[PDB]
C-alpha cells in the first residue's frame, strides 16, 4: 500500500470509509453526502502522508494547508478540523520531533501520572505538547517500566520487550525514525535440539509443527461449530481444549486399528466356513471314489445297472471335483486378501514420545509468545487480536529498547524512586500521596485536577492492595481487574568471551524430557553485537523458576548447551543476569492475557475513565478524574510496546478534551 | 464448517471425552481392551484354520479320474436307453447330468428323448417317482 493510501494503512486506518471516532468529531461530514466524506478522507490520508513521510519534525496546519493542492486547499476550516483532530488524537505530531510553535509559556491544567513505561511517557509528551502541567511518579530509579535494558560494558540485553512485530502498521515505525533504534531482522531458523543434545530431522520437525498447527485450527473448530466453550459451569481454556482433541486422535487411531483388525477376523471367519465344506466335501469324495472303485469290481460283461452303477458314480465324483476346485479358487483368493491386509496395518499411534516432546515444545512458544500456561487462556477469545497484526519482518532493538523510553522522557518532569501508595479524586481535583522508595516515612502529596493511572495489570491486582484509590474503584472496574489475566515469563542473559554457537543462527531451541517441564528454558536467542546468549523460560516453568537461585539456573542453561555444542566448547559465562517479573513488585507479571473468563471487552472496560460523585449532594455532575492507559487497557493491541504507547496517546488525547476543550468537533 | 483433513472431532466424541475427569482414559483402555479382545480371537481362528488345512493335505488328486473323451452319436442303442432311463430315475430334470451319463448324446439329444420315448418308457411314471425323495 503506497501514496495517501499508504498513509493511512500505516495509521491503522480505513483508507476508503470514516472510523467510528472520526463520526463523533465530524457527524456533520458522515451523516452528510458521499463526496463531502472523500473530501474529508483525502485531506485525513494526505495530513498522515505528510506526516509520515517525515515525523522528525511537527507538522503545522499552516505546512499542512501550503501543501495541499486544488481543490481540497480551498476549504480552509475542514482542513483545520481535521489538523487538529489527528494532532489531538495523536495521529500526527507524536513521539519526539523539533517544534516549530514554540510551547506555550503559561500552561492549562494540572495532570500527575503514575508510572513512566511507554503509555505514561507517550501520554506525558502530549500533554506537555497541548499546553498542561505533566508530573510523573515512578518508583524505580530508571524510566521504561517493562522495557528494561541490562548494560555493562559492551554487552546489551533486553530484559523486557524486545521484539518489534513487524513495522506495517506499526506506530514504533515513526518512533524508529525519531529515535536512534538500531532494528535488525530476525531470521526465521529455528534448529531444535532433543534433551540428548541431537538435532531433530527437518522431517520431523516439519511434520511435528504442521499437527502443532492443525490441533490449533481443530480447538477454533471446536468453539465455532461445537460451541465447546463452558465445562462444568467454567470457561474451557486453550489447553482443555487442545487435550480434548488430542485425546480424540488418539481415540481415532485405536477406532481405526479395531476396525482393520474386525476385516481380518472377518475374513479369517469366512476361510473358516470355506475350509470346513472343503473337507466335508473331501470326505464325500474319498466315499464317492471307494464306491466307484467297488462299482469298477464288478466285470463286464455286466447287466446295465451295474454298467450305470459305474457311470453313475463316476459323474458324481467329478461333479463334486469340479466343487472342489472352485472352492480352492475361492482359498486362494481369501488367502491372499488377508497377506494384503496383514501387510498394510494402519498406524501405531497417534504421536510418539519423542513426537510429544517435540509437540511440547510449540506448546512452550505458545506460551512464551502469549506468557501464560495455555490452560489459563480463553478458548473463545485467546487469538482475539489476531487480525490487527502488523506486516513486514519482526526485528530486535541491536542496542537495546531502552532507548525508547529513555528519549522519550527528554524534557518532561519525571519523579524517579517515588512509589505512589494512595489516590485520591474527588469532584473539585485529586490527590496522589507517595513515599520515597528509598526512606518510605518521607511522604509526598500532588494535588491536580486529573490523574492517569498506568500501574500494570499486575499491581492494580495485588491483594491486599500495593495502591490505594480514595473512594474504591467501582465493582465494574475490579472485576474486570479479577477477570483480566496477567502473565509472566523470564529471560536468562548469558555473556560469554567468545562465540562457540552458530552465528548465522539467530535462535534455537531446547526440546525439554516432560510436558510439565516444557517452558523451562526452551529456547536460545543470539541477538547483539556481544557474544550473548539469551535463554527463555515461559509457562508452568517461568512462576517456579523464580523460586531458583541464578546460579542453579545458569547450571541448567550451561549444562543445555554443553549438551549442544560439545563439554569443551561452552565456557563459564562472564555476566549472568536472570529476570523474575512476577516478583518485581512493580510490575508483577510480565504482560495480560486473554484468561479463560475474560474476553476483549474487559479491556474496554479497563480504559473507561473513573468519575467520582459530588462533594455537595445536589451538585451537578463531576468532570471525569481518573483516567487510565497502558497495554492491559487497548483492546486491539494489548500486552505489547505500540499498544502501551498508542493507550497514552489515546488518554492524552481525551484529558486535553476534558480540560482544554475540543475546537474540532464543532 | 469443517475439522482439518484427517482430524477426527464428533459432538459425540467430545461429549464422551469431557463427561469426566477420567472419561477420556476409561474410553482408551475400553477400547485397549476390544483390540487384544480382537487379536486373540485372531490367533485363534488362525490356529484353527491352520489344522483344517492340515487336513487338506494331498488335495483331491489321487481321488480324480481321467476324461472319458467320447464323440457324440446320434442313433439310440438299447444300452444308452436303459442308461437314459436309470438316469432320469435318479437325477429327474438335471439334463447335463442324464447327457454326462450317457456320455455320447448331448443335453438337446437327452431333451428330445424325454418327448420322443415319454409313452414307451413311461417318462411320467418315473419322473413323478424322482419327486418322491
Ligand atoms: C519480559 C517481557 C517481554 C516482552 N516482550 C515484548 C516484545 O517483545 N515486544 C513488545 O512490543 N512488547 C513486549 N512486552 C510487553 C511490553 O513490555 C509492555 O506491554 C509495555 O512495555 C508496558 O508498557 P506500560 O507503560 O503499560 O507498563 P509499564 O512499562 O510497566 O509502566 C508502568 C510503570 O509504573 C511504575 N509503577 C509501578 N507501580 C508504581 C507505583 N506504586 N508508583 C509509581 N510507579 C509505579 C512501574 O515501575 C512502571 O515504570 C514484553 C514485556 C515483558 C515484561
Ligand atoms: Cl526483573
Ligand atoms: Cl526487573
Ligand atoms: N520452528
Amino acid at each position: 500500500p503506497s501514496g495517501v493510501e499508504g498513509a493511512a494503512f500505516q495509521s491503522r486506518l480505513p483508507h476508503d470509509r470514516m472510523t467510528s471516532q472520526e463520526a463523533a468529531c465530524f457527524p456533520d461530514i458522515i451523516s452528510g453526502p458521499q463526496q463531502t466524506q472523500k473530501v474529508f478522507l483525502f485531506i485525513r490520508n494526505r495530513t498522515l502522508q505528510l506526516w509520515l513521510d517525515n515525523p522528525k519534525i511537527q507538522l503545522t496546519f499552516e505546512a499542512t494547508l501550503q501543501q495541499l493542492e486544488a481543490p481540497y486547499n480551498s476549504d480552509t476550516v475542514l482542513v483545520h478540523r481535521v489538523h487538529s483532530y489527528l494532532e489531538r488524537h495523536g495521529l500526527i505530531n507524536f513521539g519526539i520531533y523539533k517544534r516549530i510553535k514554540p510551547l506555550p509559556t503559561k500552561k492549562t491544567g494540572k495532570v500527575i501520572i503514575i508510572g513512566s513505561g511507554v503509555s505514561g511517557l507517550a501520554a506525558a509528551r502530549q500533554l506537555q505538547s497541548f499546553g498542561m502541567d505533566v508530573t510523573l511518579l515512578e518508583a524505580r530509579d530508571r524510566v521504561g517500566g517493562r522495557v528494561a535494558t541490562f548494560r555493562k560494558g559492551n554487552y546489551v540485553a533486553d530484559l523486557g520487550a524486545m521484539v518489534v512485530t513487524g513495522l506495517g502498521g506499526n506506530p514504533m515505525a515513526v518512533v524508529s525514525k525519531q529515535v536512534n533504534m538500531e532494528l535488525a531482522k530476525i531470521k526465521q531458523k529455528c534448529p531444535l535440539y532433543e534433551a540428548n543434545g541431537q538435532a531433530v530431522p527437518k522431517e520431523k520437525d516439519e511434520m511435528v509443527e504442521q499437527e502443532f498447527n492443525r490441533l490449533l485450527e481443530a480447538t477454533s473448530y471446536l468453539s465455532h461449530q461445537l460451541d465447546f466453550n463452558v465445562l462444568n459451569n467454567k470457561p474451557v481454556s486453550l489447553g482443555q481444549a487442545l487435550e480434548v482433541v488430542i485425546q480424540l486422535q488418539e481415540k481415532h487411531v485405536k477406532d481405526e486399528q479395531i476396525e482393520h483388525w474386525k476385516k481380518i477376523v472377518k475374513t479369517q471367519e469366512e476361510l473358516k466356513e470355506l475350509l470346513n465344506k472343503m473337507v466335508n466335501l473331501k470326505e464325500k469324495i474319498k466315499e464317492l471314489h471307494q464306491q466307484y472303485k467297488e462299482a469298477s469290481e464288478v466285470k463286464p460283461p455286466r447287466d446295465i445297472t451295474a454298467e450305470f452303477l459305474v457311470k453313475s458314480k463316476h459323474r458324481d465324483l467329478t461333479a463334486l471335483c469340479k466343487e472342489y476346485d472352485e472352492l480352492a479358487e475361492t482359498q486362494g483368493k481369501l488367502e491372499e486378501k488377508l497377506q494384503e491386509l496383514e501387510a498394510n496395518p494402519p498406524s501405531d499411534v497417534y504421536l510418539s514420545s519423542r513426537d510429544r516432546q517435540i509437540l511440547d515444545w510449540h506448546f512452550a512458544n505458545l506460551e512464551f509468545a502469549n506468557a501464560t500456561p495455555l490452560s489459563t487462556l480463553s478458548l473463545k477469545h485467546w487469538d482475539q487480536d489476531d487480525d490487527f497484526e502488523f506486516t513486514g519482518s519482526h526485528l530486535t532493538v541491536r542496542n537495546g529498547y531502552s532507548c525508547v523510553p529513555v528519549a522519550l522522557a527528554e524534557g518532561l518532569d519525571i519523579k524517579l524512586n517515588t512509589a505512589v501508595r494512595q489516590v485520591r479524586y474527588t469532584a473539585s481535583g485529586c490527590e496522589v500521596i507517595a513515599v520515597n522508595t528509598r526512606s518510605t516515612s518521607q511522604t509526598f502529596i500532588y494535588k491536580c485536577d486529573a490523574v492517569l493511572c498506568t500501574l500494570p495489570l499486575g499491581v492494580l491486582k495485588q491483594q491486599p492492595p500495593a495502591v490505594q484509590f480514595v473512594p474504591p474503584l467501582p465493582e465494574w472496574k475490579t472485576s474486570a481487574v479479577q477477570r483480566m489475566g496477567f502473565g509472566n515469563l523470564n529471560k536468562v542473559v548469558l555473556c560469554f568471551d567468545r562465540v562457540f554457537w552458530d552465528p548465522s543462527v539467530n535462535l534455537f531451541g531446547h526440546v525439554g524430557s516432560t510436558t510439565a517441564s516444557r517452558g523451562e528454558l526452551f529456547l536460545f536467542w543470539n541477538l547483539y553485537k556481544a557474544p550473548i546468549l539469551l535463554a527463555l523460560v515461559a509457562g508452568e516453568a517461568a512462576g517456579i523458576m523464580e523460586n531458583i537461585s541464578d546460579d542453579v539456573i545458569v547450571g541448567r542453561c550451561l549444562a543445555i548447551l554443553k549438551g549442544i555444542f560439545g563439554s569443551s566448547a561452552v565456557p563459564q559465562p562472564k555476566e549472568t543476569v536472570v529476570s523474575r517479573w512476577r516478583a518485581d513488585p512493580w510490575a508483577r507479571g510480565s504482560y495480560s492475557y486473554v484468561a479463560a473468563g475474560s474476553s476483549g471487552n474487559d479491556y474496554d472496560l479497563m480504559a473507561q475513565p473513573i468519575t467520582p460523585g459530588p462533594s455537595i449532594p445536589g451538585a451537578p455532575q463531576p468532570i471525569p478524574r481518573l483516567f487510565f492507559a497502558g497495554e492491559h487497557t487497548i483492546r486491539n493491541y494489548p500486552a505489547t510496546v505500540h499498544g502501551a504507547l498508542l493507550s497514552g496517546l489515546r488518554e492524552a488525547g481525551r484529558i486535553a478534551d476534558q480540560f482544554l476543550g475540543a475546537m474540532y468537533t464543532l | 464448517r469443517k475439522p482439518p483433513k484427517g482430524m477426527f472431532l464428533s459432538q459425540e466424541d467430545v461429549e464422551a471425552v469431557s463427561a469426566n475427569a477420567t472419561a477420556a482414559t476409561t474410553v482408551l483402555r475400553q477400547l485397549d481392551m476390544e483390540l487384544v479382545s480382537v487379536k486373540r480371537q485372531i490367533q485363534n481362528i488362525k490356529q484353527t484354520n491352520s489344522a483344517l488345512k492340515e487336513k487338506l493335505d494331498g488335495g483331491i488328486e489321487p481321488y480324480r479320474l481321467p476324461e472319458v473323451i467320447q464323440k457324440c452319436n446320434a442313433r439310440w442303442t438299447t444300452e444308452e436307453q436303459l442308461l437314459a432311463v436309470q438316469a432320469i430315475r435318479k437325477y429327474g430334470r438335471d439334463f447335463q447330468a442324464i447327457s454326462d451319463v450317457i456320455g455320447n448324446k448331448s443335453v438337446v439329444q437327452v431333451k428330445n428323448f424325454f418327448v420322443n420315448y415319454r409313452r414307451r418308457f413311461n417318462i411320467d411314471e418315473v419322473l413323478q417317482e424322482w419327486e418322491a425323495e
